[PDB]
DNA sequence: CGCCGCGTCAGACTCGTAGGAATCTAAACCCTCCCCTTAGGGGAGGGTCAAGGC
DNA sequence: GCCTTGACCCTCCCCTAAGGGGAGGGTTTAGATTGTGTGCAGTCTGACGCGGCG
């Protein structure tokens, strides 16, 4: 499953779950932590915001 | 844009601003034309209009109407995106308490009060009465009454006093309360308390009082008066497909909150009896709690499922509220999932990338290059050629996804190698294409997982992608310099086959003129791979300078160890591949390659390794048979002999030779040897049995078969698991953790009985549940280590300290378990290292210790080198790169910038998965000894007696360094004179292990003192002893006297001289403690060192160690140095008395003995050491010894856990933690200070505090640092958003509400939540710059 | 004692409910006939004020030609057909009358209190008895709100010692009489509300109407109001004692709704509110039992309550009786056949057309939570797969600017006076579009002018030359 | 006042498809307000079609 | 070509006579009835705050 944009969640305006949603992929908090590891500071807020 | 948050409690005038209109009616949306209703909680008028520039009537219907509110319907014409920005409030009826500031522990009205919540609870339900003001009258201020008591003093005492119910009249009592005379009040309190409860007490609620003086919060703010409603966009109502609506919980909490408020109001003008409006008024306040907080206060309400309602509370607390679920972590656009296969063509930088996930996931760089190129006129043009899948597309995409890298991910991502770059390769297939060499670190196997693809779409993540976490950079580990890209598997397996020598292969004994002919002949078919050759080889070394000088000379090698030659880079030695190659061989050859050459040559090497064993392992044929596991001949005769023992134990145990438990161990004990012997004739006859033909005599060679080249090159297998295959499985345990005492005499060549299997599977499902269940406890450890270590970053460059911790190799009994170079390397020193020629600078003061460095302090005799550590960082909200040292992952110096606390943590946390969750000395090695913490004496049979408990025996070699270390207990007597050399195997001590012996003073004859004979002692007669023993009993066996006093055995001379210590005029007696058994009697001369009485004697554990906690029963340390005394004993808790010679003497403890003590009255105490036994907690550990010795303490328990399962983890990260774990102090004396005492603060703060204080001449503060674990750590920092989206975020807000707290955003949680750079890596010139043009 | 052991409200309420225990067929009896004293004592009091009774005749000759009818004035007589209305009338008007001349001082005492007890003979409806006690309690809050700012205006001065203003305050109600008084003591605080002397006239000479307006002493208007108070807070606290013995009976009635959408304690409340309107309304002379009465109100507020309030979409009680009927019917189809029945015949049973009863069908659902569990997990929920309908998709947004470029593009390339005319006739970079009228006369030209020109400039972007363009923002 | 057992509170893995929950329930009156019914009429507001006039 | 001019033309909204139909809202209703009513749970372990004994 790829997605490069789609629908997304009402209340908070981030992407859906599924690939029968035609969802994102879940960058989750260890992820986060794992970009904070590296000094990927401009990869992750574009992950985060945009 | 902003540049922190505050957080304070809001007035009813700040709920009131919020509002654009007070909500009403519970009326949502009309039911045949579902437009919302007027007043109610979906309201156009309110909350704004529900299409986009149209009013709610339709009046007014384009955005050439803007702004203007319909006359008729009230709606203001604008976007309908403010529907999430807009709030309500509704006016209560009646004041109504807020939950959390109520019932969240400890109350923060009942704290502000000084309540109990029991009575305020009583008040707000309308059972008591309460007197706000007392008035001419005997009642106190805030006394509770019950209805009778009230009915009572009313008509006794007319209406001078005010007494309600309710929570207008705990809003009346916080209303009519002075904070500041209240202040004044308890400090003055505080100034005449000395009990520490109180004194607490009063410190608590003095700085609530002061919280709430500073900030502009009101107390009778914390009762609500109006209530915020939610913009109605963030509890929508939405048509499902199916025609049904769906809602949120919150909606049916604001109904219930409206429809009782309005039902208060009806019946207040109606006049009701009050038992009904004070029915109304509790329904409402249970109606608002359960809105705010559902299932604080009460049951909790469930709406229409039996399961409760979620109220606004849980949306944000917890693993699925709004900071964990969605501002943590989020779903992102541009990303995508497959199952992974291998490539093994690939290179090291690039992944093999499906064309059908590319061409979606890069779609509108595909759509900008189309229109760009004219190949489309319009983005829709371009988009249903995407579509079409033209021909042309697969160009454009084939450009667009050239130089530009994705970001590959493995769930779990438990380290950040979990997250890797690479350049995409595009296949055909449907499944990512994942580098081999890379699956190490992503943990990575073929068998089903999948990986998630993100694609990097501005400038700056495409180089972070490329320059930070591309695969190329990602070699080296960073929780150890180790390499992690790393051959494994197949590639170990054909390098270890290819390196291998025969004895007779063909083409033996040939010259060959270099690698090439090797080669030749290889191929061609002349020569074996094995065949021992003699090979002219090139070798390139490098010379003091960079300069790469060859030497060319034959060597003796093999074939292909010639052939492996040809891929090596230049500056390596030949001997890094003339001997088998296994996988540490090759791990090191990637390291030494590494540190020699570089990188760039590194990142070739390991693919040409990758390459060359897998072409080496295919053309071995290496395969798996069943004549492989090759059965020793005499397992059979093992068993039986083995049966024999057991049977002739049992007919022991038949004759009452032996009971059942030593029968039961006896045989445990045979099975166990009789496997030993099982795994040793298998491994014997595995790992040579290739006998071959040397000129026609036969030879033994180390063994060609499979079983064995797979255990023995590292491949896969352990010697462990060829027994299980070939030998017998021996012995398993029952699910108690017993041992089942009849062994699996079988393998798994031969079949297992369906016994065997059995009791086999009994600690299989063992172990596959303790897989299963620890993976959530290594989460939650990882997820509290990274939330305590977030806010580390390396922000300055030296903070020119001299502190550090003296690094030592760690030695426990006679094994050296980590020796100096690993502990000391990539470490900046404290002090200049010496050589034991003194003062001599071997290595200088700021030297970081790299690889050469660490062979001169080897090739040298240096055991100890005192480092820079962060503990002893001297740098404010930050850590020095040079208290720090390496960049493990990089191999220099770290960087600023560099969040070292998320890696420590996810270094600490990512091998929590190999964890589990469920006498006399005998010196080893020849050299000198040497024995510290000694009270020494000289026995009457040519002995040294240590009469002390915190010695320990030290074993020096030859080169200086101590390489054994025992320790001794209580007045063990030396077998050895202290000071010259001893042989392996020498018994140098010998003590008694079950009874403590008491050892004399000074040579002399035995006295008697104050042991009144009949009454503090039982004089037994042994009857096989000759000589009657006396024995000093317990407490309650013997009457009042001698139970209490104590008997005093006193040494003097024969002409009744009590003998004087050499050096003081001490009285020479021994005090003993009871339960003692004495051979002595009086007359008899004892010389010193004489016994005369004998008195008898995984996971969870890191996470118990970060986490700070007190054991079931600690030790119990001495807290002042002096001479031990008794007070009051015989209540249960004995008193000890410790008194100093030139301090404030009384200072007492209240030691239960049901332990044993382990000190004497006569003898001193050092401040810390042991007074009884047991695991020593790390609080007394910091108060008494210092922060150097808990962070040595927690260092060394959390890596014995780590060493024990062979994890590999540098002491850095360990120390990072405890560094964190140190970050409060509790202020002792303020000085001229704004602290209280009593106080924690952070160090940090007091130390800038203390450096401005001594800047302007005045005292500074004085402290005691504390030891937080990692919750309670990382729950008291000074940002109140990191400790809420934590953990117990109902706590944080309602702390940081009451205190008026404000968040300057410094860490990286709080730039994560609110969507900007981190202030860490490349986002750390940004807050630089941020914050030098906000200073200025 | 229970104080301090529970949290559940339901629990506290039924414990402080119990204590007051049931009432005999006599214990009601009483305890109404102490509210029909209390109300009898008010309306006596009220007999005292002259101008209710006119306006009560004015009722009454309002009748008379009939502008209303008695039966919404008096509810019946005590020792509702018209003719013993005139005789009572009659003789109360014949009393009215030989009241209003006789004035003297004793002799004034006797005929307003006959009048008072032959008054008590007319049980009126609530209307008109409130309506007069309401204009007796806004004479007197009027009256009384002028005579305590008699008293703002001396605490607007100085200190304000009001022990003794009162001494001869009481009696002479025509003039300062009462005011020369305080002068006399001559201690400052008598200094100065007296250069307001004068500014106080039109409060207390406003009295120079009421007090011949009302025909009686200033406080015997206060004190035939005040025992009007008495009256009521006796009538009040009986009707206390009557709500709070059968608070049982609602419990006893609202057991049978529990589950219907409200809570228990829901259910109460509403009942409580039916059951206080009951006793405002019950007759105990009718011999019958409190609980006949107020059982109809009690579930009249409880069904009234969860018509209103048990669901998150209101569905009105007309259509809620017609989702309860339709139930009902589908019960009694479900088991007379053993099927549950389709809406054709489910129609034919009862009277109704087939696609009204399919609305209903469709209209009787209540709203899912979206923290509903999918896959009864608890990690995804019916709110993750609910998306935002109303955002624009970003190649949408994407085409939008590059129509609005292109458009840009093709008005650049026509003449200033035609692209302006196009762009104002449409709303292009403008808020609004135009008509040719205003088009017209921004330019001072006709509307047909406007009309050829934007004619003329959208033939000339029909050609080829300025529309390959704009023709690729067209579908099929 | 200091300590001990008891009450209470807070934490505890991410991919595909299924996938919710299912009980219970006035009637007779009256009112206002809104839309509906023919076969078109009338008007407001806004466009459109050929005539020419410069 | 730019500009008027008089005649046409369109849709959209409101109106017709005598109520019909329905939605959505109020109100009372008089034998006597007077205290709900469910579960569910095989968590452990820290850790904090408090009645109660000493
Ligand atoms: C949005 C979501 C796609 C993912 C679709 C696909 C399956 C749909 C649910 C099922 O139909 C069962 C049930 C039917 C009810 O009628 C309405 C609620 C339920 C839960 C539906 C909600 C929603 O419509 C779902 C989740
Ligand atoms: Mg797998
Ligand atoms: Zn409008
Ligand atoms: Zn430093």
């Amino acid at each position: 499953h790829a997605r490069s944009t789609g629908s997304y969640s009402l209340v908070t305006q981030q992407p859906l779950g599924g690939k029968a949603q035609f969802g994102g992929q879940r960058f989750g908090e260890m992820e986060v932590w794992a970009l904070e590891a590296y000094g990927a500071a401009y990869t992750l807020q574009e992950m985060l915001t945009v | 844009e902003f540049d922190a948050i505050k957080i304070a409690l809001a007035s009813p005038d700040m709920i009131r601003s919020w509002s654009f209109g007070e909500v009403k009616k519970p009326e949502t949306i009309n039911y045949r034309t579902f437009k919302p209703e007027r007043d109610g909680l979906f309201c156009a008028r309110i909350f704004g209009p529900v299409k986009d520039y149209e009013c709610l009537c339709g009046k007014y219907k384009r955005l050439k109407h803007r702004g203007v509110i319909c006359e008729k319907c009230g709606v203001e014409v604008t976007q309908t995106k403010v529907r999430r920005e807009r709030m309500g409030h509704i006016e209560l009826a009646s004041p109504t308490a807020h939950i959390w500031f109520l019932k969240s522990l400890p109350s923060r009205i009942g704290l502000l009060l000084d309540m109990p919540l029991r009575d305020i609870e009583r008040v707000l339900y309308f059972e008591s009465y309460v007197v706000i003001e007392g008035g001419m009258t005997n009642l106190e201020r805030q006394q509770i009454l019950t209805e009778e008591q009230y009915l009572d003093a009313l008509e006794e005492f007319g209406d001078e006093f005010d007494a309600k119910m309710g929570a207008e009249a705990i809003q009346a009592l916080l209303k009519s309360m002075d904070l500041e005379q209240e202040c004044e009040q308890l400090r003055e309190e505080l100034n005449e308390t000395n009990s520490e409860t109180k004194r607490k007490k009063l410190t608590k609620r003095i700085k609530l009082l002061e919280a709430f003086v500073q900030s502009g919060n009101k107390p009778e703010w914390m009762i609500l008066t109006v209530l915020p409603v939610l913009p109605p966009d963030l509890r929508p109502l939405v048509p499902l497909d199916g025609g049904r609506f769906a809602t949120s919980d919150l909606n049916d909490l604001y109904r219930r909150v409206i429809n009782r408020n309005n039902r208060l109001k009806r019946l207040l003008d109606l006049a009701a009896p009050d038992i009904i409006v004070r029915n109304e008024k509790r329904m409402l306040q249970e109606a608002v709690d359960a809105l705010l907080d559902n299932g604080r206060r009460g049951r909790a309400i469930t709406g229409s499922n039996k399961r409760p309602l979620k109220s606004l509370a849980d949306m944000i607390k917890g693993k699925q509220g709004r900071f964990r679920q969605n501002l943590l972590g989020k779903r992102v656009d541009y990303s995508g999932r497959s199952v992974i296969t291998v490539g093994p063509y690939l290179r090291l930088h690039q992944c093999g990338l499906p064309k059908k996930m590319a061409l979606e996931l890069f779609k509108p760089f595909i759509y900008g290059k189309l229109e760009l190129r004219g190949l489309a006129t319009t983005i829709k043009a371009a988009k249903k050629m995407v579509e079409r899948e033209e021909a042309v597309v697969w160009d454009i995409l084939d450009e667009v996804i050239r130089e530009h890298p994705v970001l590959l991910n493995r769930a779990p991502t438990l380290h950040r190698l979990g997250i890797q770059a690479f350049e995409p390769v595009l296949i055909e297939g449907k499944a990512i294409q994942l580098h081999p060499l890379v699956c190490a670190a992503y943990n990575a196997d073929f068998d089903g997982d999948q990986m998630a693809v993100h694609v990097p779409l501005t400038l700056e993540a495409q180089l972070e992608a490329r320059a930070l976490m591309m695969s190329t950079n990602n070699i080296l580990s960073p929780a150890n310099g180790e390499p992690i890209i790393v051959p494994s598997q197949d590639v170990v397996l054909g390098l270890y086959y290819m390196t291998r020598d025969c004895v007779n292969a063909k083409g033996e004994g040939m010259v060959l003129t270099g690698p090439k002919e090797a080669e030749r002949l290889y191929r061609s078919g002349l020569a074996s791979l094995h065949a021992r050759v003699k090979v002219r080889i090139t070798e390139y070394e490098k010379d003091a300078n960079g300069e790469l000088v060859a030497k060319t000379s034959l060597k003796d090698t093999t074939v292909g160890r010639a052939i492996l030659w040809m891929i090596v880079p230049k500056g390596l030695p030949y001997s890094i591949v003339n001997q088998a190659l296994g996988k540490k061989a090759i791990s090191k050859m990637l390291n030494t390659c590494y540190r020699i050459l570089g990188l760039k040559p590194t990142v070739i090497f390991a693919d040409q390794i990758m390459y060359t064993g897998f072409a080496y392992a295919a053309r071995s044929g290496a395969s798996v048979g069943i004549d492989d596991m090759v059965i020793p001949e005499k397992k059979h005769e093992i068993i039986s002999e083995a049966e024999a023992e057991v049977a002739e134990i049992q007919e022991q145990f038949q004759s009452g030779l032996v009971t059942a438990g030593e029968r039961y161990n006896k045989v445990i004990d045979i099975w166990a040897a009789a496997n030993d012997r099982v795994s040793k004739a298998m491994m014997d006859n595995l790992q040579t049995e290739t006998v071959i033909n040397r000129d026609g005599q036969e030879e033994k060679q180390v063994s060609f078969n499979s079983i064995y080249m797979m255990a023995d090159s590292g491949a896969r297998g352990s010697a462990a698991q060829i027994r299980q295959l070939a030998g017998m499985r021996g012995l398993m345990a029952k699910p108690d953790g017993s041992i089942i005492e009849t062994p699996i005499t079988a393998n798994f060549r031969e079949g297992l009985n369906v016994l065997q299997y059995f009791i086999s599977t009994h600690g299989a499902r063992k172990g596959l549940a303790d897989t299963a269940l620890k993976t959530a406890n290594s989460g939650y450890l990882t997820r509290r280590l990274v939330d305590v270590a977030q806010d580390l970053v390396v922000t300055e460059d030296d903070c020119g300290t001299h502190e550090g911790i003296m690094m030592t190799p760690v030695i426990e009994g006679g094994d050296v378990k980590e020796p100096l170079r690993d502990r000391v390397l990539g470490r900046v020193t404290a002090e200049d290292v010496l050589k034991p020629g003194t003062a001599d600078i071997l290595v200088p003061r700021n030297t970081l210790l790299h690889e050469q460095w660490c062979d001169l302090l080897e090739e040298n005799s240096v055991d100890a080198v005192k480092v820079r550590s962060v503990v002893s960082c001297d740098t404010d909200f930050g850590v020095c790169a040079h208290c720090y040292g390496r960049d493990l992952a990089r191999g220099h110096i770290i960087n600023k910038g560099e969040a070292i606390g998320v890696i420590a943590a996810q270094s600490i946390g990512e091998p929590g998965t190999q964890l589990t969750m469920r006498s006399s000395i005998q010196v080893k090695n020849k050299g000198s000894i040497k024995l510290s913490n000694v009270k020494s004496v000289v026995n009457s049979s040519g002995k040294l007696v240590i009469t002390s408990r915190n010695t320990e025996l030290k074993l020096i070699d030859e080169f200086g360094r101590t390489k054994e270390s025992y320790k001794v207990p209580y007045g063990a007597v030396l077998a050895k004179g202290d000071g010259e050399q001893v042989a392996g195997g020498e018994t140098v001590a010998n003590w008694d292990p079950h009874t403590m012996p008491v050892i004399t003073e000074v040579s002399g004859f035995v006295r008697f003192t104050d042991m009144i004979d009949g009454q503090t002692i039982t004089r037994q007669t042994d009857e096989l002893t000759g000589l009657s023993s006396l024995v000093v009993l317990d407490s309650a066996e013997r009457t009042a006297g001698g139970k209490d006093l104590r008997p005093a055995l006193k040494i003097v001379d024969a002409q009744g001289n009590d003998v004087l210590i050499p050096g003081t005029d001490m009285p020479a007696q021994y005090f003993l403690p009871g339960k003692a058994i004495v051979q002595l009697e009086d007359g008899v001369q004892i010389s010193s060192g004489d016994t005369l009485a004998r008195i008898p004697q995984g996971l969870p554990r890191v996470a118990d160690l970060f986490e700070a906690r007190r054991p079931k029963e600690p030790a119990i340390l001495a807290e002042i140095s002096g001479i031990v005394s008794f007070g009051k004993e015989t209540k249960g808790k004995r008193r000890l008395v410790i008194t100093p010679v030139d301090g404030s003497d009384p200072y007492e403890e209240m030691i239960p003995k049901w332990r044993q003590l382990n000190v004497f009255e006569g003898e001193r105490v050092e401040r810390g050491d042991v007074i009884s036994d047991g695991p020593e907690a790390p609080h007394d550990i910091l108060r008494l010894r210092g922060v150097h010795a808990v962070t040595r303490y927690i260092v060394n328990e959390v890596q014995d856990v780590y060493r024990l399962q062979g994890v590999k983890i540098n002491d850095k990260h360990i120390e990072v933690i405890v560094r964190q774990m140190l970050r409060k102090a509790t202020i002792v004396n303020a000085g001229s200070s704004d602290f209280l005492e009593g106080e924690q603060v952070e160090y940090s703060r007091v130390k800038i505090a203390n450096r401005e204080l001594e800047a302007n001449g005045k005292v500074g503060a004085t402290y005691s640092r504390d030891l937080l674990g990692i919750t309670k750590a990382s729950l008291a920092t000074e940002s109140f958003i990191s400790a809420a989206s934590f953990q117990e975020t109902t706590r944080v807000l309602t702390e940081a509400a009451v205190a008026g707290k404000r968040d300057e955003l410094r860490g990286l949680k709080e730039n994560v939540i609110v969507g900007r750079l981190i202030p860490a890596g490349t986002g750390y010139a940004y807050h630089q710059d941020r914050m030098r043009r906000r200073a200025a | 004692s229970e104080i301090g052991r529970t949290t559940d409200p339901v629990r506290m309420y039924m414990r402080e409910m119990g204590t007051v225990e049931l009432l005999t067929r006599e214990g009601e009896i009483d305890i109404a006939k102490r509210i029909e004293d209390g109300i009898n004592q008010v309306q006596c009091s009220v007999a005292e004020y002259p101008e209710a009774i006119t306006y009560l005749l004015e009722q009454y000759d309002r009748v008379e030609a009939e502008e209303a009818r008695l039966s919404d004035l008096i509810t019946g007589f005590v020792d509702i057909d018209p003719e013993l209305a005139r005789e009572k009338f009659a003789e109360l008007r014949a009393q009215y009358v030989v009241t209003r001349d006789t004035i003297k001082h004793a002799t004034a005492q006797e005929e307003i209190l006959k009048l008072s007890e032959v008054f008590k003979q007319f049980r009126l409806v609530p209307k008109q008895f409130d309506y007069l006690v309401n204009s007796m309690r806004v004479m007197m809050d009027r009256v009384r709100t002028q005579e305590r700012l008699i008293m703002k205006l001396c605490v607007e001065q100085c200190k304000m010692p009001k022990k003794n203003f009162i001494t001869l305050f009481t009696g002479n109600e025509t003039s300062d009489t009462w005011f020369n008084a305080a002068i006399a003591m001559n201690k400052p605080w008598s200094e100065k509300l007296h250069d307001v002397s004068e500014e106080v006239h039109r409060a207390l000479q406003k009295l120079q109407q009421i007090e011949e307006e009302t025909g009686l002493t200033i406080e015997q208007v206060k004190d035939i109001n005040r025992r009007m108070s008495i009256g009521e807070a006796k009538a009040r606290r009986a009707k206390k004692e009557m709500v709070e013995a059968n608070l049982r009976l609602v419990i006893s009635i609202a057991k049978k709704y529990t589950n219907r959408g409200l809570q228990f304690l829901d259910l109460i409340q509403e009942g409580n509110i039916g059951l206080m309107k009951a006793v405002d309304k019950f007759e105990y002379r009718r011999g019958y039992k409190f609980s006949t009465y107020a059982t109809w109100w009690i579930r009249q507020a409880i069904t009234r309550s969860i018509a209103d309030q048990a669901r998150t979409i209101r569905i009105p009680v007309h259509m809620i009786e017609t989702i309860n009927k339709l139930n009902r019917i589908s019960r009694q189809m479900l088991q007379e056949m053993g099927r549950e029945p389709t809406p054709e015949e489910l129609a034919e049973r009862m009277l109704m057309p087939e696609d009204k009863i399919r609305k209903v069908l469709k209209i009787a659902k209540e709203p899912i939570s979206m923290e509903t569990p999918i896959g009864d997990d608890e990690d995804s929920h019916l709110g993750d797969f609910i998306e935002d309908t109303t955002l624009e998709l970003p190649l949408d947004s994407a085409t939008t600017e590059s129509l609005r470029a292109a458009t840009h593009d093709v008005l650049a390339g026509l003449t200033a006076r035609e692209a302006k005319v196009l762009r104002m006739r449409f709303g292009i970079d403008m808020n609004t579009d135009y008509t040719l009228e205003e088009v017209g006369k921004q330019f001072d030209v006709t509307r047909e002018r406007i009309r050829q020109i934007e004619a003329k400039a959208l033939r000339k972007l029909r050609h080829p030359s300025r529309s390959e363009v704009l023709r690729s923002f067209l579908d099929d």
